[PDB]
């Protein structure tokens, strides 16, 4: 997703 | 020894492995408070969280949540808050922090855009003639000047309560060549940065911690205070051969999770720890080459 860095 | 050590790794490509090492001895914490629902538009990454026992804790008492840890080095003698970078709706919390933190440095080691990704809210001003206000927290934030090199900019900022009427100065130190999950040009660059950092007295133990943080707030955030770290020992221990990276790395990772997050960025604080130590050891030229090198103009 886009709330994920890794 | 770490030289020595470096050696060995390189020799025979080590890197990733002795850096998955690091990882599987990691700390493991609870981020109890980071995951509350009420929190979830609090934090930038869900899968990188302060850990409780060492999470900055804002004084209002309605919610008292930012994405912040303090990291402090005992032995070494120094603190520092690693924070992700404020989310539009967190620039006044993050403003709540440095104020009640009292911190006089803030070290952004990413850019607000990286390769089309938004990584970062411009959380302070670009341009004197527009101040910033932050009503939720009922702060104020003004461009007063700025110092633009090559590859890193400093400026000065007026931070002011508006409560009552308190103002300090905030020395800001934005790096802005270095990659997401990538490493500086050069140990001498970053060298270079990070001793006009030490160099403003904003890591002075009479100021607040002070306040580091890229997108996430721990790998290039985790790199940058290793490394200082490890050279404060080497000054005060009576043997600087005798400082373990990887020990100190590890030390770090009790109070924020994932510090370093590749391989490279493990490897590339070696270099710039033994770089450096050249200065701790007498070299006094050599800081004058790392500026040579950095190209700051
Ligand atoms: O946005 V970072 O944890 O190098």
């Amino acid at each position: 997703d886009a709330d994920e860095y890794l | 020894e770490m030289e020595k050590e470096f050696e060995q790794i390189d020799k025979s490509g080590s890197w990733a492995a002795i850096y998955q090492d690091i990882r599987h001895e990691a700390s493991d914490f609870p981020c109890r408070v980071a995951k509350l629902p009420k929190n979830k538009n609090r934090n930038r990454y869900r899968d990188v969280s302060p850990f409780d026992h060492s999470r900055i804790k804002l004084h209002q008492e309605d919610n008292d949540y930012i994405n912040a840890s303090l990291i402090k080095m005992e032995e070494a003698q120094r603190s520092y808050i690693l924070t992700q970078g404020p989310l539009p709706n967190t620039c006044g919390h993050f403003w709540e922090m440095v104020w009640e933190q009292k911190s006089r440095g803030v070290v952004m080691l990413n850019r607000v855009m990286e390769k089309g990704s938004l990584k970062c809210a411009q959380y302070w001003p670009q341009k004197e003639e527009k101040e910033m206000i932050f009503e939720d927290t009922n702060l104020k934030l003004t461009l007063i000047s700025e110092d633009i090199k090559s590859y890193y900019t400093v400026r000065q900022l007026e931070l002011e309560n508006l409560t009552t009427q308190e103002t300090r100065e905030i020395l800001h130190f934005h790096y802005t060549t270095w990659p997401d999950f990538g490493v500086p040009e050069s140990p001498a660059s970053f060298l270079n940065f990070l001793f006009k950092v030490r160099e403003s007295g904003s890591l002075s133990p009479e100021h607040g911690p002070v306040v580091v943080h890229c997108s996430a707030g721990i790998g290039r955030s985790g790199t940058f205070c290793l490394a200082d770290t490890c050279l404060l020992l080497m000054d005060k221990r009576k043997d600087p051969s005798s400082v373990d990276i990887k020990k100190v790395l590890l030390e770090m990772r009790k109070f924020r999770m994932g510090l370093i997050q590749t391989a490279d960025q493990l490897r590339f604080s070696y270099l710039a720890v033994i770089e450096g130590a050249k200065f701790i050891m007498g070299d006094s030229s050599v800081q004058d080459q790392w500026k040579e090198l950095s190209h700051e103009d």
